[PDB]
């Protein structure tokens, strides 16, 4: 009830859409995705280290906005966190984060990978961050398909979900956030 | 006398190491002696230490880790009827596809069933060994081995081995007319314990509920292992009679 | 494993767990770790895994040889010293292994009983009582044991023993098998130790 | 102390059809980040319709696959040239792996031919004997990722039973191909052997040579 | 201040329980790189820019801890950024060597950066090899990375004095095709930067694909 | 031309490989009751934690003479470690004293100790098989 | 055995149209010590083998002694020993493999990387490499150690495929070998300027060049 | 020392003679066995007519280097030209008061009009010895013989040249961390001289 | 046969839980000693007899392990005397050093004595040192034991070709004298034995007190 | 090798000349930093013209010797006076073979009419290696170069002397474990003679 460390993180692109997924278990709350207005940021790992990463991200986007007058952009943010990350040079955290969003102005979708000292990988088509698979690389590549519709995409990022918990039992289930320039939903998937 | 002549008249064979008679048997230059032994010969590395090597060698990338057998939960107990044994059949993922359903109980003979545990390998080779020895042994004696010895050879053979590396726990199950029905437990470290109810694997104390008495019926024995299994957690049933094992599948 | 022995005037009792291996639940009714070696003479014995069932069962052997062929019963004292020196024999060319042995027996030509300890480096010593496995019964036995205890005071003793060794075991102790040598040979108590 | 043990890591991948059987494997040799070689075949013919590998140190699959070879001329010798079947040769592989149990061969290994039925078989063996038999199986390097490319494709969709050669030995290839996309120790080339009653017949693929 | 040692001990605690080259040339230099981007044996990215700005004028391409690399080369240039402000002057490649060298001996080897600046200034080309200890050294043409000895190889090969800037591109290009092909860390595109004397600098992406 | 001894590691096991101490009972089994060692002793415990010279002092003099054997073949040919080996196997082979163990003399004449002496010589050194019979099987392999 | 002591460097190899070509420097090392100039490392063998060995000097010349045993047991009794019942190329890389791994499996390894180079009697080039772990390999271009790393890249730009062998003659083949020797001499600290060369040819037989130098050094930059 | 850090395996020289001190090296850097820069130039200029060459750690010598000649500019602000004994007293006050973070040896060759040519070695820990040449490095070793037969007090300019260069081709012979070319610096009252000797010319001494 | 390992392995587990020298002189040889015997700082003896008799012209003494050096030279004693009754002649010191050596060579160093020996026989005087290992030497003067250095100092003052009997006598005692004043592990008495040629052995107990 | 054993720190020279070889080396046996033996006779004679000199193990090298010597002594009961060859060559057996017990390095010098004087160094390991001189031990590093500057083929004897002479001066002057007297051994057609240099002597060259 209280080992909730690990867990997988899948951000993928879509046409004019992303989609981030991330792995919860229930049964008999803590959810590893967090918004700050329309950037999305979900982190694998250590548990606490994910807390604390999400209030230092809260804190400074409240603050970032307080200031510009205007909410943060999926690049500023994905720099803010490689910075903050860095900061940390020799007592890093046990983290993997992904960064998803869409940018107000050019209304491009965004992607990111880091790794636990802040280095950034930004992919074209997908992020996968945990290691409670190692086939849930290979089937995101095997179902994978660029320039997607919002219902394509969402399908074929829960297939993956689905097929990578199939692998690996009761209890698992998924949070998936379809993100467009104006609309983002929500779901979860129970199988 | 001539014979010492040539070991004293000549280098590349002795390079080869095929001087050796063991050498030559092991690569099948003189024949297929190798393929039969009775008393399987086991390689070890010449040196001082050959368990430290194992145990260094054997415990760190590639898929070419030793086969660890399943840890789910299994289950024997014996009745005025016979034997039941019963196991979570639950078969593991990996980058294959079964051709059929995988056997996690070892048939040794028609009468003989053994239970995997540690090292998949050490347990089906050493079983179907023991099979051919008890093979072997109804042979001599006109007779049906008894499981008490059966238990025994296989106690011996792994004592033999102790700490050179071998992993195995494993429950043999058998119904004589001498001794009835007998279940003995017998693993790597030498131990033999008969008992009456055996449960192994992750979740074995929910599995000892066992409700039990010796006048339970062949189909209550059987669902009460299955209810047994349940708890612990599909399950493979076994019934084992004087006339052999009968596999139901549940 | 726990092993407890008393000598009282006319007889031996020994007392041993009737414990089972650890990580797998087993139920059974049987005395595993206790083997006859003689009609008057009796070993139990404790330690680690097969090593020391093979032992006993390898003493068990030669001394029913010895018996077949002589025709005749060996004392307490010479069963004594032969697994002594089959327990230093066993280790001279190998890693010790953790046993411990409490041999009790009645010599019919002296008519009395003997008790005899054997630690795993194969050091003899003749004891009126002795244990192995426990962190005091030590204290107990000393304030209540006298030369000329009857069984049914061993018997107490014995009692009072287990009942000090439970009150710091968890339940998993499910109890222990007690045995007597006397001038009548080996008998098990059912009642109760 | 001298470290016996290496590592030329490469992927192979066996695959029983209804009435034949695939294995394949890529040609590259590597050692570290070096190239060995290009063309390096791991798949052989060992004689009676059975194809056999072993994948991982070099050195102990040769020296494997050399030891099965011969077992099998003196099983042709001693047997009035009786034909080895593949549960037999699955049996004579388990004992030759478990002869160095305390020493043993750093390989998976693979084989595959045609059981008594005529039915495609594949044979798949843990690095001490522990083996048994699968419908498919992929094994080294870029394994992970093979899998759920076949997975993807096949159900076991048009299901493999109605397969024909052609479609598989297709599907071998878009795989290989993906994962010499997705991984660095894999490329060069691809070689695949097929059994059939007709016999072993060889194909050859080229793959990215980055 | 500064870079953080807390969580050292809770992270003991937890514990216990690519190509690139640079050749010059007779009126300039040229440094170039691979565009392959792996984790482990895994191909994160099949186009990768190596190739980083530390001045408009001054390149540099880093291998080792990638964030390290990153990070250095960035405060490096804010630092020439501000001293040129400070100076009104163009920076120079000797200045960006010194504030390398210093702030990576200061740190005692501890932030694995290894670097190859190229660059030209007022005083002419330049291009020099930096360790993360804190040595630097002088080349005419140098090779960084798990490929730099087949890269090192073609430009023992084929180097001499006087290299125009097509001859010189071009065995920058084969150097990195070299490592490309024969070693398993490089093999996607080639990227390229040009610095001519009095001439802007010039970035070609992916100049062989 | 060995001075210390080498290859004295053994590279394989089973459970059959003292052929004379084997179960009647199971022929592919040792005989724990007749080997008399304790009945605790397995035989991979024989394989680790030596003293590392126990091998070179038991195999000494069979180096030695290996050596010496060598360097006959090499100077005279084949004929002279021929020669001797004959003899040392005559000598060997007819000698059967179940009540004694010390050498033979005409042994100690071959080897040219006649005159020497070695802790082998100083120290030289039960319940079931330690008798004439035991000997008389093995020395015949009946 | 169990650690070197005096060790060669490398050994280079590739085929062309007609024949195969290997080269070695002429160097023993003792640690950073160049101590011993004018140790031979190319081994003929008939008239048609090659053996390059790199690494453990001691155990090279054990080899040496096998290979010239196997030569003396080939002759033997054997009338036509050098006509039809001479040595193969295959022959001997078999036994020295097999040799090589046997040594291996006994803990007690030759540390040593063997390159075999020649032709076979139907005019086929040989071109095989093993190792002290028994890790055996073949490719139009080998090389070992500091070679493999250097060597390589430059051979396999002249000879890339199996289809560039019939296309490659010995002139540019020989070129290459000597601007690759000369590179190892550039970047390679244990190396020596001197090195041996072999030509096997299914038409010219053997060619053994010796006390070949390393010419054409561009050390003129380095003035300023 | 530090883990990961590149060497000195070089061979240095310095010889005072009549007219002045030569110092003398090869150009080869190596790691482990891979040559990293076979055309280094080792001599390192600290003042106009004091130069030096370095061995231990190539980036605590690189650092101490830099200080130094940083030093000597202050001084010069001051007082003028500095002499050879005050550059040698700033190298071996910054060797020893480090020597236990730092692994740093270095050969200081100097002109000036008083004292006409000065040679000092300081080792690993930070000793400094006067001396009337000196040798260090790990090729040094191979020719510490032929050194003490061939070295006499005020000899010419070329004669002093050919024993640095016969020397140093020796070392380079024997040594594997030591090859490429020479290169010299003649430090006189005329001024500085530098000078470069290519494999093929000493070679065929 | 010979001696046991048998209790190495319970043994592990169990664990797991003097001034000599020697002198030639010009018609013979002088071997001298103290008298001193120790088990740790504790004086056991203070009259010991370290001189030890391998022939009745032959003799030595012996530092390291006390059991091996007694077993060592008794052993080649007994070898020593069958062999000169098998020859029927006098033994030579060489032959005492040959068989020491070889003995001592069998078991690599595990058998801890070192030995100087001292002789007589029909080829003249020899004086000779041998290490555990196997490895021997001769020399004119050879001092053993943990008085050695300050015995070795004297000997090295007061040390010359032309020795008379007497001369040699006083250069040994003084030696020893040295060993037993500055050194915690001699200082009680000197026992000297002199080896003239042509003559019997002259054993010496308590020569100076 | 072994731990507490005694090991050869030596200077060894043998050199080909017109007439024949010369053998030379240094008397000095250590133990650590003390002098266990001053004045040790290091030259080893195996045959009446084939002689050598030892590196590594002392009990080794000693036990080596004596199976070499016992070997020719066979050899010469049957064949005659063996060649410097074959000595080199069981030598050469010895040490290979037990390269992983025994630490041994050899230098053969010898004489015979067909060859003339030959020169052979095992060094550790096992090779054989024939040179027209060799040295070894551990001050033969301070003398590489200025043996391969003063090395002239057919030298007469006294040139030969002077130069065996002044090579292991300079080993003595710079190796601590190196000192004492100078032994040689001059083997030709007329003989053996025997030679020795005292370092009042040799210290003044």
């Amino acid at each position: 009830p209280s080992s909730i460390n690990g867990g997988i993180v899948v951000a993928m692109t879509g046409k004019d859409c992303v989609a981030i997924a991330c792995d919860l278990r229930l049964g008999s709350k803590f959810e590893k995705i967090f918004h700050y207005g329309h950037v999305f940021l979900g982190i694998t790992g250590l548990a606490t280290d994910v807390t604390t990463l999400n209030e230092m991200f809260r804190y400074k986007t409240n603050l970032y906005k307080l200031k510009e007058e205007r909410a943060i952009e999926p690049e500023t943010f994905t720099q803010l966190v490689s910075s903050s990350l860095y900061e940390r040079r020799f007592g890093p955290y046990f983290v993997g984060p992904v960064v998803a969003g869409i940018n107000s102005k050019s209304g491009k979708p965004f992607i990111a990978g880091f790794d636990l000292i802040g280095c950034i990988d930004e992919a074209k088509d997908f992020i996968v961050s945990g290691t409670a698979s190692d086939q849930l690389f290979g089937m995101c590549e095997s179902l994978y398909e660029p320039n997607l519709e919002p219902e394509d995409l969402f399908e074929t990022i829960s297939q993956a979900l689905l097929n990578a918990a199939d692998r690996d039992l009761s209890g698992w289930g998924a949070v998936v956030y379809i993100i467009k320039k104006d609309e983002v939903v929500k779901r979860y998937l129970k199988m | 006398m001539q014979a010492i002549a040539d070991s004293f008249s000549v280098r590349l064979v002795k390079e080869l190491q095929y001087d050796n008679e063991q050498n030559l048997e092991s690569d099948f230059v003189t024949g297929a002696s190798q393929f039969q032994r009775l008393a399987p010969s086991l390689t070890v590395p010449p040196i001082a230490s050959p368990q430290q090597f194992l145990r260094a060698h054997t415990d760190d990338n590639p898929d070419c880790k030793i086969k660890i057998a399943h840890g789910t939960t299994t289950l024997a107990f014996r009745f005025q009827g016979g034997i039941i044994v019963a196991v979570d059949s639950r078969a593991t993922a990996g980058n294959w596809v079964a051709s059929q359903t995988v056997k996690k109980v070892i048939e040794i003979n028609p009468f003989l069933l053994g239970t995997m545990a540690g090292g998949a390998a050490d347990c089906q080779f050493w079983e179907t060994w023991l099979g051919s020895q008890c093979r072997l042994h109804e042979l001599r004696e006109k007779e049906r081995i008894s499981v008490a010895a059966a238990s025994k050879i296989l106690s011996n053979l792994v004592y033999q081995y102790k700490g050179a590396g071998l992993s195995m726990g494993t429950m043999i199950c058998g119904y004589t007319r001498k001794e009835g029905p007998t279940i003995y437990y017998v693993d790597s470290d030498g131990t033999r314990l008969k008992g009456d109810i055996f449960c192994v694997g992750s979740g074995q104390t929910f599995a000892y509920g066992v409700n039990y008495k010796w006048d339970l019926s062949v189909e209550d024995a059987l669902y009460l292992g299955k209810r047994s299994i349940l708890a612990a957690a599909s399950v493979n049933l076994y019934h084992v009679t004087e006339d052999g094992w009968i596999y139901h599948g549940n | 494993d726990i092993i407890l022995g008393i000598r009282v005037q006319d007889s031996v009792i020994l007392a041993s767990s009737k414990a089972v291996t650890r990580g797998i639940s087993v139920l059974k009714d049987s005395d595993d770790k206790t083997r006859q070696l003689s009609p008057h003479t009796l070993m139990s014995f404790a330690g680690e895994a097969g090593d020391t069932v093979q032992f006993a069962e390898y003493i068990q052997a030669n001394i029913q040889l010895y018996s077949i062929r002589e025709d005749y019963e060996l004392s307490p004292q010479a069963v004594s010293s032969f697994v002594r020196q089959e327990l230093a024999k066993s280790i001279r060319s190998r890693r010790p292994y953790q046993v411990n042995v409490l041999i009790g027996g009645y010599d019919k030509k002296k008519n009395k009983p003997e008790l005899y300890q054997i630690d795993y480096l194969g050091t003899k010593v003749e004891l009126p009582y002795g244990a192995h496995g426990y962190s005091y019964t030590f204290f107990l036995l000393d304030h209540h044991y006298r030369p000329d205890m009857t069984t049914e005071e061993g018997l107490d003793l014995l009692k009072l023993c287990v009942q000090e060794l439970e009150k710091r075991m968890p339940m998993d102790f499910k109890g222990v098998i007690v045995k007597i040598v006397d001038k009548d040979g080996i008998r098990q108590v059912d009642d109760f130790q | 102390q001298f470290n016996p043990y290496g590592d030329n890591g490469g992927t192979i991948l066996g695959i029983a059809g209804e009435d034949f059987a695939v294995l394949a494997g890529d040609t590259r040799n590597i050692t570290d980040y070096s190239i060995n070689s290009r063309y390096e075949p791991k798949v052989f013919d060992c004689g009676d319709n059975i194809v056999m590998s072993a994948n991982g140190f070099a050195a102990d699959g040769d020296a494997l696959v050399k030891r099965f070879k011969n077992s099998v001329k003196w099983y042709h010798f001693d047997h009035n040239d009786k034909k080895l079947s593949i549960n037999s040769a699955a049996r004579n592989i388990q004992h030759l792996l478990y002869g160095k149990r305390f020493f043993p061969y750093y390989v998976h290994t693979i084989i595959a031919g045609l059981d008594e039925d005529g039915k495609g078989a594949v044979y798949s063996f843990d690095p001490v004997g522990s083996y048994e038999r699968e419908q498919c199986r992929a094994g080294g390097a870029a394994a992970s990722l093979i899998m759920p490319f076949l997975d993807n494709q096949v159900n076991f969709k048009k299901p493999l039973k109605y397969l024909s050669v052609e479609e598989v030995i297709k599907l071998v290839r878009d795989s290989f191909t993906s994962a010499t996309e997705r991984h660095i120790q894999v490329g060069d080339g691809l070689e695949i052997l097929i059994v059939t009653k007709d016999g072993v017949r060889k194909e050859f693929y080229e793959l990215k040579r980055d | 201040a500064g870079l953080s040692f807390d969580n050292y001990q809770r992270n003991n605690f937890l514990a216990e329980n690519t190509t690139i080259v640079g050749v010059k040339f007779n009126n300039g230099v040229v440094i170039a790189a691979d565009t392959r981007s792996t984790q482990g044996p895994i191909v994160a990215d099949k186009n990768c820019a190596k190739l980083h700005r530390i001045s408009p004028k001054i390149w540099c391409a880093g291998a080792g801890t990638a964030a390290d690399t990153e990070a250095v080369t960035q405060l490096i240039g804010s630092n020439i950024e501000l001293h040129s402000l400070y100076t009104s002057r163009e920076p120079r490649v000797v200045s960006a060597l010194q504030m390398l060298k210093q702030h990576l001996f200061k740190y005692q080897g501890h932030i694995g950066a290894y670097l190859i600046v190229a660059g030209v200034d007022p005083t002419g080309s330049h291009l020099f090899s930096i360790h993360a200890h804190g040595s630097t050294d002088v080349g005419y043409y140098l090779s960084l990375g798990s490929g730099s000895l087949a890269a090192m190889a073609v430009l023992e090969s084929h180097w001499k004095q006087d290299l125009t800037k097509e001859e010189a591109i071009k065995l920058a290009s084969d150097a990195i095709q070299a490592g490309i092909w024969n070693d398993l860390g490089s093999g996607s595109n080639v990227d390229v930067c040009v610095m001519e004397i009095g001439k802007d600098a010039e970035y070609l992406r992916n100049y062989l694909t | 031309m060995n001075i210390v001894p080498q290859d004295t590691f053994k590279s394989q096991v089973s459970t059959d490989q003292d052929k004379s101490v084997l179960s009647s009972a199971v022929p592919s089994l040792p005989d724990t009751l007749r080997q008399q060692e304790g009945g605790a002793v397995p035989l991979s415990t024989q394989l680790n934690d030596r003293h590392p010279l126990e091998s070179t002092l038991k195999n000494w003099e069979t180096t030695q003479r290996q050596r010496q054997m060598e360097q006959y073949r090499q100077i005279f040919g084949i004929a002279e470690p021929m020669k001797r080996t004959m003899e040392m196997e005559i000598v060997n082979r007819t000698d059967f004293n179940p009540l004694s163990t010390n050498g033979s003399i005409h042994r100690d004449i071959l080897l040219n100790k006649e005159c020497s002496i070695d802790w082998e010589d100083v120290y030289p050194g039960t319940m079931v098989g330690d008798d004439v019979h035991s000997k008389i099987e093995k020395q015949l392999g009946i | 055995t169990q650690q070197p002591i005096v060790t060669g460097t490398s050994v280079i190899s590739m085929k062309y149209d007609n024949g195969v070509i290997i080269a070695a420097d002429n160097l023993g090392s003792y640690g950073s010590l160049l101590r011993f100039n004018g140790v031979e490392r190319l081994i003929p063998v008939g008239d048609n083998t090659v053996v390059g060995i790199s690494g453990d000097i001691s155990d090279m010349q054990h080899i040496e002694r096998l290979l010239k045993d196997l030569v003396t047991e080939n002759a033997y009794d054997n009338p036509l020993a050098d006509a039809e019942e001479a040595l193969e190329p295959s022959y001997i890389f078999e036994y020295l493999a097999t040799v090589m791994y046997q040594r291996r499996s006994k803990m007690n390894p030759l540390w040593n990387a063997i390159i075999v180079a020649g032709v076979q009697s139907n005019g086929d080039q040989f071109l095989r490499y093993v190792n002290l772990l028994g890790v055996t390999y073949s490719s139009p271009t080998l090389a070992t150690g500091f070679g493999a790393h250097m060597a390589n890249p430059l051979l396999r730009k002249v000879v890339d495929r199996e289809s560039d062998i019939p296309k490659t003659t010995v002139q540019v083949a020989e070129e290459a070998i000597v601007n690759a020797m000369r590179v190892l001499y550039y970047r390679d600290a244990r190396s020596s300027r001197n090195f041996s060369l072999a030509i096997i040819d299914k038409n010219t037989g053997l060619t053994f060049k010796k006390n070949l130098q390393v010419e054409n050094m561009k050390w003129d930059f380095a003035k300023d | 020392l530090k883990k990961g850090e590149v060497s000195l395996g070089t061979s240095i020289m310095a010889v005072t003679f009549k007219d002045g001190v030569i110092l003398g090296a090869d150009s080869r850097t190596t790691t482990g066995a891979y040559i990293a820069n076979r055309v280094t130039d080792k001599l390192t200029r600290v003042h106009d007519k004091i130069w030096c060459c370095r061995s231990g750690s190539a980036a605590d010598t690189q650092a101490i280097a830099d200080i130094v000649q940083y030093h000597l500019e202050l001084y010069t602000s001051q007082y003028g030209t500095p002499s050879t004994e005050t550059a040698a007293s700033v190298f071996k006050e910054l060797c020893y008061e480090n020597k236990d973070n730092l692994t740093a040896g270095i050969i200081v060759a100097g002109y000036d009009d008083k004292n006409k040519g000065e040679v000092y070695t300081i080792p690993l820990g930070g000793s400094v010895h006067k001396l009337p040449y000196a040798i260090a490095g790990s090729g040094s070793t191979f020719i510490y013989g032929y050194c003490d037969k061939n070295f006499r007090e005020n000899m010419s300019k070329e004669e002093t040249v050919d024993f640095i260069k016969h020397s140093l081709s020796q070392a380079i012979k024997w040594d594997g961390s030591s090859g490429g070319v020479i290169r010299m610096v003649v430090l006189t009252a005329a001024g500085v001289e530098r000078l470069i000797f290519y494999p093929d010319e000493y070679e065929q001494l």
